[PDB]
């Protein structure tokens, strides 16, 4: 059992400059994303768009556009840094999604509660001939 | 003078066919790509993987055959 | 001794021993049988 | 903070132990082979020497002792260069006569046919043309015999081996720590006072004693071996001030500031000599005096050790402003820290340079005799451009391995280069927008006139005689050139070249040297081509530099390396990237640029400037005036350019110029060769390559080294390399059978 | 949305998970290697398709598959 | 008499390359394995290597020495 | 260009463009139904092999027909 | 002090605030065009703009055209003018046809600079598109006409 923790707004960002790297039409009426870490002190790191930002000591919010700026940043605050990160995804809506760490538990460490998705059993050079699922809506590799 | 070109267009058939006879010969796959059949005739590659991919499929073998009909019949 | 023999073993200069070998001696037989379309002495 | 002399003994051991382990300087290479790619990865690596190891003294070593390297290779070169003047070449009885004479300095072996390869070149003598231009310089530097010409060989070999072995000692004896290095100041100060400084003093020296007197000699008509030797001008007085009277005074008005009695053999005149269609020897060696001065006063800006002078960090840090944040902050640990950095600048800086010398030495010939000698003149051009153009391209690349490897905001921080990556997308549109702009503006007016000549409407092309587009800026500035003598230069008697001022045409032995050139529609249409393909230049290489390290596409791109070939068929596909794929388009985009550029050159030269001249004084051009209507139209370039001046080439066979005419078609050969590499991908070689090796394996001759196809990216290389050389090689071909055959 | 399968020659080594650079994968428990986990796809929606995952792979033949299929602005990597 | 022998060549070629293409294509989308089993067509793909190593051969051979002799005589 | 040049290099390029046309005023009251992406990789192969073909075809039909008709002989 | 801030204080929406984005005159003379009028009915901002542009576009199609040194029709040359006008108006009604169905509100942004709500333009409507469209055809045909009975005095005729 794990509860996703609630994206607090009014949670402080870093302090940067501006970029022309950041957000377009499409965070408006599409979706875009926020990573929140937790830092220690205030430091100096490299932003995914931009160039340099300085990282807040304590709670830090950041809006990005794509969901693989907050999984590459937040594997470099993992990485160079020693912080724990989570990220969202944010509609138009005002609604949140939550997405990573999924279970609470990084996903390259296997946890129990984890269901099976598009896990073939069998060899891949078992799939079938093209020509046994032609006309049928189905891919060999859907099997 | 005939003897030669008719040797340049011995082998402009030779290379042109060994490129389509290749691709059509390896589209099901190959040691690089065994399970080739369940990405189709036409995919861009399978990625930097395994050496590089580029320009591993069968349309890939049409596209580059297509050079050397147009050498052969020039 | 034996390290410099070995490098002297490597690729590219046994490639240029060899090669230059062949090419003073080619050079050599069109300097005393030079032109030459035919094998003449059938 | 104390400069001094700093180095470590004995640092690394002169053994031939690690001869013998081939990829010795990485860890993965060193293993040896399991498949071929090993065989290539040994060859591209090998000169990385930031990714053998992080120690920034040991790469700092290995950089100095490799540039000893060089200069060693350079030195043996200039050894051949002289040894073949002095003993293969016909440089003495060119000497004689020089407006006849063609210069010829390699001499080949009857072996196999080649012996026609050894054509008359005058003067009694059989052999291949040079457009080096190494006579001219010998004649110069007042050398006459043969003999001199083996002292300066037998010379340049002594310091070949001294650079060789200062190589050997400073990495394997002697090796400077790395505040050695570090010591900016003194470097720029040693560099500007010291090398540059004294070079030119000493050839100043050389000049006055030598080059000036000896040329006073030639000049007069007297043999070569009747002119006295160099020395005996230094012995007796008498020889000089015959030639030059105020060597009578004994350097006393230079101490006396009486410096304008000098003006005898140190002059501002200006223009060319009409005699020998170079510049003046007396406002050479004048010349060499002034810069010694100013380089010798440059170097003491920076502050060493006595307190006095600049820190450069200083000066850096004071600059800043209201746009630029605290600009300048950071750069001197920086540029003192990473070599690609330095080595980014000063590849920019002396491309930009070798191109800049390519134009000043045709409209200012600086050797006798070099003008007229039209093979030698293309020649050093176009060389001069395809090395400037390489070493900017390299600039590019080395920017982008600095920001890929070196850069660190949290370490090394810089305001200026943060506000720049803060705003890339904004240069980087505005650059796109600025090349289509030029595209259309500059290439699409060619569409124009070749669509408008083709229906039978010349008078709605763009030309002199239609709708015109004169160049009125560079017009009147050749035009204060034209008037700037006795105005705003009274000391210079004449212009400052005879492409500027009107009259004053230059003829040696009824060719012409120089003559002013003219400029309208066409040279207007031309000019906006090049600035379209520099730009379109800069937009890849400076694309490729800011984009380094991430983008809204790769957020994680730095992690990826500077030389990758993709992050896979994903995001719609992700082929070239990298930073390095950027300088392999841009080397494309350079090569197109120079091609225009010589192609612009000999056109325009032909057309307006080279040509015979009547002893009535009527010049015929080489090519009759036909660029102001000719090249306004892409047909033009087809027609009266390419497929007119390559009868030559064609036509070579049987002559001497038969090898112009072999490289001709072997570079094409070679340049169509690299279509394989470009258009195709490793994918389908591999599975060939499977084939083959089956076939291998059933006679038991597979290899245990694996065959494989080459990388993505070595496809890649493969690929612009032959392109370059085959392009590059087609037009030399071109432009050497051309210009040997009509100049 | 690409697609991608897991193989049950998959040994559990975790490095497609670790590639992956927007968390299409997970390691799940199983009982069919040493390592007691196989991989798993429960994000496929957010894959951009650009096999990292597959270059990471060290089974012979590979046990992530990642077919290529309907594009979409996440598949696409577009930030517009 | 020259742009109709020109045209029906380069026809020709592109009909020739299409040919393969869909020798290809057959062979992803509709070939059965265990409906062709060991029947020529299979054994087509059974000793793929052979034949695509003898093109190679053959297309080698004619390009090196066409190629020379053009060269030679040049 | 686009046999030699691949996809990323104007994948890149074009998302500048994007951020060019949303922060130019007036230009910026014109919104896009199709996010411009750069083509497919195989699509760049096609597209490149029919500039190709039809260069290769439509320059030797004009020396074809211009060097035999202009002499008819 | 300095002079580059982020946008509207928002660092992390990707533009910034230069002298030429943010200014006092440039963002006067902007919003005082009629494109950014966003309260006035889009078919008088047609109107100007039409009328603007129209009255330009003579210049060039007479000066430049084929028929510029047959005066006796190279004035009249403006008919190209008013053929671009008509090409241009296709190009907004299919714009308009395509963008913004019959029942759609405006798709312009509802706020200010300043965060207070705003009623948003019209122009981004089907009708407010579709006057705008008529308004800038009407405009434009009427700039031509007022730009071709001016042949007279001016130094390029
Ligand atoms: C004279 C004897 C000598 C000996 C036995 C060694 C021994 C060694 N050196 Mg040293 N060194 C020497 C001279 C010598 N060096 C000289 C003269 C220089 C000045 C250039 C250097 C500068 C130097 C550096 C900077 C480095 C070494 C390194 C090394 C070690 C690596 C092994 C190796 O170098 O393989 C190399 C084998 C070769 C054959 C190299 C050939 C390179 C030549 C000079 C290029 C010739 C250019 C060619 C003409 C281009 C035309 C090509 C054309 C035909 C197509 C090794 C123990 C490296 C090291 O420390 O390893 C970690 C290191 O980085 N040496
Ligand atoms: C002038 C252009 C050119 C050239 C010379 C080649 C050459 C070749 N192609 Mg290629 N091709 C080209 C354009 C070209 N291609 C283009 C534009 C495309 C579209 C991308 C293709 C796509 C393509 C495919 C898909 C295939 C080929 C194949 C082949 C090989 C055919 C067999 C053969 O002829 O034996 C050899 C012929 C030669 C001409 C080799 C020339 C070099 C000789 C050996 C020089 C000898 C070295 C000499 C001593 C100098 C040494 C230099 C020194 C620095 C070391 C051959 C090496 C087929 C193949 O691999 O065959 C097995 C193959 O499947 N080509
Ligand atoms: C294949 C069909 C086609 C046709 C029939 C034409 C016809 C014409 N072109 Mg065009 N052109 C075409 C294709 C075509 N072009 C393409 C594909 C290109 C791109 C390369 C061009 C680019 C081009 C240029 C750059 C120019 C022309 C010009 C001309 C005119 C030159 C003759 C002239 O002086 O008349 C008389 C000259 C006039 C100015 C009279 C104007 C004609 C009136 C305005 C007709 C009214 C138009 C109509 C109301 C709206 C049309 C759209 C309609 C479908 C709703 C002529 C009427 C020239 C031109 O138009 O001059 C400005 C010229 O500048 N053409
Ligand atoms: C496959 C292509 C090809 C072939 C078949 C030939 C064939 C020939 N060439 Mg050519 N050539 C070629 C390509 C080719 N060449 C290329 C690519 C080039 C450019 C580099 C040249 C450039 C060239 C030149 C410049 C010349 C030739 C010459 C010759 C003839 C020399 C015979 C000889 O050496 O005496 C006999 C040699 C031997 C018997 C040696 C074999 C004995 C061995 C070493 C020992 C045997 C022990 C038992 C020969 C018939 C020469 C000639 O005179 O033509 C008539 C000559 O002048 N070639
Ligand atoms: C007036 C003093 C002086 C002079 C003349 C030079 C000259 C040169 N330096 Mg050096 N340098 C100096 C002081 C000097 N340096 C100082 C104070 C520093 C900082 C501590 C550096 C550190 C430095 C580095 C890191 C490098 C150079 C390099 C070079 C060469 C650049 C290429 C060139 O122009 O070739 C032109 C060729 C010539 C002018 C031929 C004459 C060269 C003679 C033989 C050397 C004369 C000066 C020499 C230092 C005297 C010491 C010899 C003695 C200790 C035995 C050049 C020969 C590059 C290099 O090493 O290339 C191998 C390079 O990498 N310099
Ligand atoms: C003084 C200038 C200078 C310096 C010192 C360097 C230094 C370096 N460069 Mg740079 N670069 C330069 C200029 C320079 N470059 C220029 C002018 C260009 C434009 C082309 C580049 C573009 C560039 C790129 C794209 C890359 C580098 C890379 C590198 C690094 C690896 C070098 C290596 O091991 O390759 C080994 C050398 C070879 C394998 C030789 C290759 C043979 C060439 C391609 C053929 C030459 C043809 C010949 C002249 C004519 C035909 C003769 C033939 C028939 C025999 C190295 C530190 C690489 C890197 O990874 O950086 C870390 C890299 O990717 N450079
Ligand atoms: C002749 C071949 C060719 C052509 C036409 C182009 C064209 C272009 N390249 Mg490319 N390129 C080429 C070869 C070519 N390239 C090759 C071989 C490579 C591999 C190395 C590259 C790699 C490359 C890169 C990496 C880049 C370019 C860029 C560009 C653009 C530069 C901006 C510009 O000039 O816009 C104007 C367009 C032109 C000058 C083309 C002609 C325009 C005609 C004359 C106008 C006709 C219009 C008419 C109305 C048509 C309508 C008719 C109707 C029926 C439709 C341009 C469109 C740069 C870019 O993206 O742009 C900034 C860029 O970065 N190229
Ligand atoms: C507009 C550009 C321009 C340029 C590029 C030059 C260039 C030159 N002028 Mg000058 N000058 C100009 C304008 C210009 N001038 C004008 C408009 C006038 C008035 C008509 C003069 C009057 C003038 C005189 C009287 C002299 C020159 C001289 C010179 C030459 C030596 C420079 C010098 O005196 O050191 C620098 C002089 C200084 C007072 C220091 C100023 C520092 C500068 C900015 C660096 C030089 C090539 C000298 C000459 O004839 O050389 C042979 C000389 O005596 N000029
Ligand atoms: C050279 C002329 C450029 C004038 C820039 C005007 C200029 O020098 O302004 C200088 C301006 C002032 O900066 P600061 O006062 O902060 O500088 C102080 C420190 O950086 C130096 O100590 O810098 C900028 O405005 C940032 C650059 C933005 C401008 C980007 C425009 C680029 C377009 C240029 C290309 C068009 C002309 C090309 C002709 C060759
Ligand atoms: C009568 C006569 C004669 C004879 C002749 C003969 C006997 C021949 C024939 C010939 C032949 C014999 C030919 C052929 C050709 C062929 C081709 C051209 C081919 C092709 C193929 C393909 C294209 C394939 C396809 C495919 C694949 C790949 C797989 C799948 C299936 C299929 C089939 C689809 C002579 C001349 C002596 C003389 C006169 C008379
Ligand atoms: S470069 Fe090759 S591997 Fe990379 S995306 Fe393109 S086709 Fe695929
Ligand atoms: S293709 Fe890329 S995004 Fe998709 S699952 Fe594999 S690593 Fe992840
Ligand atoms: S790389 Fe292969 S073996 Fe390793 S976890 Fe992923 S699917 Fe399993």
């Amino acid at each position: 059992g794990f509860t996703p923790p609630e994206l607090d707004p009014n949670t402080p960002s870093p302090i940067f400059g501006g970029s022309t790297g950041g957000l377009l039409r499409k965070a408006q009426v599409e979706e875009f994303y926020v990573i929140t870490w937790e830092s220690p002190k205030e430091q100096i790191f490299e932003m995914p768009t931009g160039g340099a930002a300085i990282m807040r000591e304590g709670p830090n919010l950041l809006k990005l556009a794509r969901k693989e700026q907050c999984l590459a940043l937040g594997t470099r605050l993992r990485s160079k840094y020693k912080i724990k990160y989570q990220f969202y995804r944010v509609f138009p809506s005002g609604e949140v999604q939550y997405l990573h760490p999924k279970d609470g538990v990084y996903p390259e460490k296997v946890n129990p509660g984890r269901q099976g998705v598009g896990v073939n059993f069998r060899s891949i050079g078992k799939n079938v001939s093209p020509i046994e699922v032609k006309f049928t809506g189905k891919q060999p590799y859907d099997l | 003078g005939d003897f030669l070109v008719h040797h340049a267009i011995a082998l402009g058939l030779h290379t042109t066919t060994l490129i389509l006879v290749k691709g059509a010969l390896d589209a099901r796959g190959s040691k690089l790509m065994p399970d080739k059949k369940d990405f189709g005739y036409s995919f861009p590659c399978d990625g930097p993987g395994r050496g590089g991919t580029c320009d591993i499929s069968a349309w890939d073998a049409f596209y580059l055959a297509v050079f050397w009909m147009l050498n052969t019949i020039g | 001794m034996r390290d410099l023999k070995t490098y002297l073993s490597v690729a590219p200069v046994a490639s240029t021993l060899w090669f230059a070998a062949l090419a003073g001696l080619l050079i050599e037989i069109n300097r005393f049988f030079p032109d030459a379309l035919t094998f003449p002495f059938f | 903070p104390e400069v001094k002399i700093l180095v470590d003994r004995d640092p690394i051991k002169t053994s031939f132990e690690q001869w013998a382990k081939p990829g010795h300087f990485s860890r993965t290479i060193a293993k040896g082979p399991d498949t071929t790619t090993w065989i290539w990865n040994l060859h591209a690596d090998a000169h990385d020497f930031d990714s053998h190891t992080s120690d920034l003294e040991e790469i700092s070593r290995k950089v100095f002792s490799a540039h000893f390297g060089q200069l060693s290779i350079i030195f043996l070169w200039l050894s051949g260069m002289y040894f073949h003047g002095a003993r293969f070449s016909n440089y003495e009885a060119w000497l004689n006569d020089p407006t006849h004479i063609r210069p010829s300095a390699q001499v080949v072996w009857p072996i196999v046919g080649q012996e026609i390869l050894n054509g008359d070149v005058g003067g009694g003598f059989r052999g291949i043309q040079i457009t080096s231009g190494f006579f001219q310089i010998w004649r110069a530097s007042g050398i006459t015999s043969e003999l001199q010409l083996y002292c300066t060989a037998i010379g340049a070999l002594v310091f070949a081996a001294l650079m060789l072995f200062a190589g050997w000692f400073h990495y394997h004896k002697a090796a400077p720590k790395l505040v050695w290095f570090q010591d900016v100041e003194s470097m720029l100060n040693h560099h500007l006072a010291g090398l540059l400084g004294l070079g030119s003093l000493s050839w100043a020296g050389h000049q006055v004693h030598v080059s000036l007197p000896i040329n006073q000699f030639l000049n007069a008509g007297v043999d070569p071996k009747e002119i006295p030797l160099p020395h005996e001008f230094i012995l007796n007085r008498d020889l000089l001030a015959q030639l030059y009277p105020s060597f009578a005074e004994g350097a006393t008005p230079f101490f006396t500031l009486n410096w304008s009695k000098y003006a005898d053999f140190l002059t501002f005149r200006g223009g060319l000599d009409p005699l020998t269609g170079g510049l003046w020897l007396t406002d050479i060696a004048h010349h060499h005096l002034a810069i010694a001065i100013l380089f010798l006063i440059a170097g003491h800006m920076y502050r060493t050790n006595w307190g006095i002078g600049h820190g450069i960090k200083d000066i850096l840090e004071a600059h800043k402003g209201p746009f630029t944040g605290q600009g300048h902050k950071g750069l001197y640990e920086i540029l003192t820290t990473s070599w690609h950095a330095q080595l980014s600048i000063n590849l920019a800086m002396l491309g930009s340079l070798t191109i800049i010398v390519a134009h000043h030495m045709y409209a200012m010939p600086p050797y006798p005799y070099l003008a007229t000698d039209y093979g030698t003149q293309l020649s050093l051009f176009t060389h001069h451009m395809w090395i400037g153009g390489f070493l900017i391209v390299g600039a590019a690349a080395h920017a982008a391995i600095f920001m890929v490897r070196d850069y660190d905001p949290t370490t090394r921080y810089n305001d200026l280069l943060d506000r720049v990556l803060r705003h890339r997308d904004a240069i980087i549109s505005h650059l796109n927008w600025v090349c289509i702009f030029l595209g259309f503006h500059s290439f699409g007016l060619y569409i124009h006139n070749d669509t408008m000549s083709a229906l039978g409407r010349p008078q709605d092309m763009f030309s002199d005689t239609a709708i015109q587009l004169q160049p009125v800026f560079a017009q009147w500035i050749q035009n204060t050139h034209a008037l700037a003598p006795g105005t705003t230069a009274p000391g210079a008697t004449t212009s400052t070249s005879l492409t500027w001022g009107g009259g004053d045409l230059v003829s040696v032995g009824g060719k012409v040297a120089l003559l002013p050139i003219p400029l309208g529609t066409a040279d207007f249409l031309v000019h906006h081509i090049h600035a379209f393909t520099i730009h379109v230049t800069v937009l890849i290489l400076l694309k490729g530099v800011l984009f380094a390290r991430s983008s809204r596409l790769i957020p994680d791109k730095a992690n990826l390396g500077f030389r990758f070939p993709c992050d896979g068929p994903g995001r719609g596909g992700t082929c070239q990237v990298s930073a390095w794929d950027h300088v392999f388009l841009g080397l494309f985009w350079m090569y197109n640029a120079i091609s225009v550029v010589i192609f612009h050159f000999s056109w325009k030269m032909q057309s307006d400037v080279w040509g015979s001249i009547n002893d009535q004084g009527v010049v015929t051009h080489i090519t009759g005036g036909n660029f102001a209507q000719s090249s306004i139209t892409i047909n033009g370039w087809l027609r009266d350019f390419l497929w007119a001046q390559a009868s030559q080439v064609i036509q070579s066979y049987g002559s001497s110029l038969s090898a112009y005419g072999l490289f001709f078609l072997g570079a094409h050969f070679v340049w169509a060769f690299s279509l394989m590499f470009l258009f195709s991908g490793r994918g389908y070689w591999q599975e060939l390559i499977e084939s083959i090796v089956w076939a291998h394996n059933k006679l038991k001759v597979a290899p245990a080294t694996q065959p494989r196809a080459l990388s993505i990216v070595q496809g890649r290389a493969v690929g612009v390399t032959h392109y370059l050389l085959g392009g590059i090689a087609t037009t030399w071909a071109f432009f050497l059978a051309r210009i040997i055959a009509v100049g | 949305s690409h697609s991608v399968k897991i193989y049950d020659t998959c040994i559990g080594c975790t490095q497609c998970v670790r590639a992956c650079p927007t968390d299409v994968l997970e390691m799940i428990p199983w009982g069919g290697c040493k390592a007691k986990q196989i991989a798993s796809a429960p994000r496929t929606e957010d894959c951009v398709g650009c096999k990292r995952c597959e270059s990471a792979c060290p089974t012979d033949f590979l046990s992530v598959r990642v077919y290529l299929w309907h594009e979409t602005t996440r598949s696409m990597g577009l930030a517009y | 008499q020259a742009a109709l022998y020109t045209h029906h060549q380069y026809i020709a070629g592109f009909i020739m390359t299409g040919a393969f293409a869909h020798g290809a294509i057959f062979f992803i989308r509709d070939y059965n394995p265990e409906q062709n089993a060991d029947n020529v067509l299979a054994r087509m793909l059974e000793h793929k290597e052979a034949i695509i190593s003898h093109l190679s051969w053959a297309s080698l051979f004619l390009g090196f020495h066409t190629l020379g002799l053009y060269v030679h005589n040049d | 260009m686009f046999l030699i040049s691949w996809r990323g290099y104007w994948q890149e390029l074009i998302e500048t463009l994007a951020w060019a046309h949303e922060r130019t005023p007036l230009a910026n009251l014109i919104r896009w139904r199709d996010k411009p992406v750069a083509l497919s990789i195989v699509q760049a192969r096609l597209v490149g092999l029919v500039h190709f073909s039809v260069g290769y075809i439509f320059t030797y039909a004009a020396f074809l027909i211009a060097s035999t008709s202009g002499k008819f002989g | 002090y300095q002079v580059v801030q982020p946008i509207n204080g928002d660092p992390f929406i990707g533009s910034l605030e230069t002298p030429v984005t943010s200014s006092p005159l440039v963002a006067w003379y902007l919003s005082n065009l009629p494109g950014y009028r966003t309260a006035v009915n889009p078919l008088l901002r047609g109107i100007e703009v039409g009328l603007a542009h129209g009255f330009l576009l003579v210049g060039p199609f007479v000066k430049a055209g084929p028929l510029r040194n047959t005066e006796i029709a190279g004035q009249a040359g403006s008919l190209a003018a008013g053929g671009l006008v008509v090409i241009l108006s296709i190009c907004l009604t299919i714009y308009g046809i395509s963008s913004f169905n019959e029942g759609d509100p405006s798709t312009a942004p509802s706020l200010t600079l300043t965060g207070r709500k705003k009623q948003p333009d019209q122009l981004q409507t089907a009708d407010g598109w579709a006057k705008f469209t008529g308004g800038f055809f009407f405009g434009g045909i009427s700039g031509v006409i007022w730009a071709f009975f001016l042949l007279y005095v001016l130094d390029l005729p």
